[PDB]
């Protein structure tokens, strides 16, 4: 394309790539905090199902 | 080079349009929802 | 001559964008010097001069009128070039075809989000 086309979707792509990486950054917080809250959420799921399992 | 605020949609490629219609249909939506709204105001105003 | 003896004329130049390159090669065989891409200096008057004549006479010169519909091509949509501008700074109207609307399905291409009347309201019959 032109220079103008070009430049125009350099700094779209930009944009876009800023985006991800924020959004990156705060998916990454919320999966540690749901990893802290899933531990015992497992524990006590496993527990719940232990009937079936067992019988 | 660098980078400014609003390029994605003065670019205008695929992912201008495809902003804009994730703006333009939320935003009907919501419309739809308020005029509804206005509506039963209306009526229930009248008296 | 049919627009000046009351009658009604339609001329189709296909294309322009040709007429300016021979515009250029002349002008650059008399050996006057270029401009911007090479076309002469006078490359807007080579056309404004040229779609000026299409005009509408009023009932005391006849009524009669001409319509033009000048033919531009750009290359790979690039409105933004030289002659596409000017041409598309002297005309009226524009009926921008585009070959992703043409391979999607749609033909004629015609870009309606982009063609453009002046005229618009007038000009057109009632029904339509």
């Amino acid at each position: 394309a032109t220079l103008k086309d070009i430049t125009r979707r350099l700094k779209s792509i930009k944009n876009i790539q800023k985006i991800t990486k924020s959004m990156k950054m705060v998916a990454a917080a919320k999966y540690a905090r749901a990893e802290r809250e899933l531990k015992p959420a497992r524990v006590y799921g496993v527990g719940s199902l232990a009937l079936y399992e067992k019988a | 080079v660098r980078s400014s605020a609003g390029a994605v949609r003065d670019a205008g490629g695929a992912f201008g349009k495809r902003e804009q219609a994730e703006e333009e249909r939320y935003f009907r939506a919501r419309a739809k929802e308020q005029l509804a709204a206005l509506k039963k105001h209306h009526e229930n105003e009248i008296s | 001559y049919f627009r000046d003896n009351g009658k009604h004329a339609l001329i189709i130049y296909d294309d322009l964008s040709k007429q300016a390159v021979a515009y250029r090669q002349m002008s650059l065989l008399l050996r006057r010097p270029p401009g911007r891409e090479a076309y002469p200096g006078d490359v807007f008057y080579l056309h404004s001069r040229l779609l000026e004549r299409a005009a509408k006479m009023n009932d005391a010169f006849g009524g009669g009128s001409l319509t033009a519909l000048p033919v531009i091509e750009t290359q790979a949509g690039d409105v933004s070039a030289y002659i596409p501008t000017n041409v598309i700074s002297i005309t009226d109207g524009q009926i921008f075809l585009e070959t992703e609307l043409f391979y999607k399905g749609i033909r004629p291409a015609i870009n309606v989000g982009l063609s453009v009347s002046r005229v618009g309201s007038a000009a057109q019959t009632r029904a339509m």
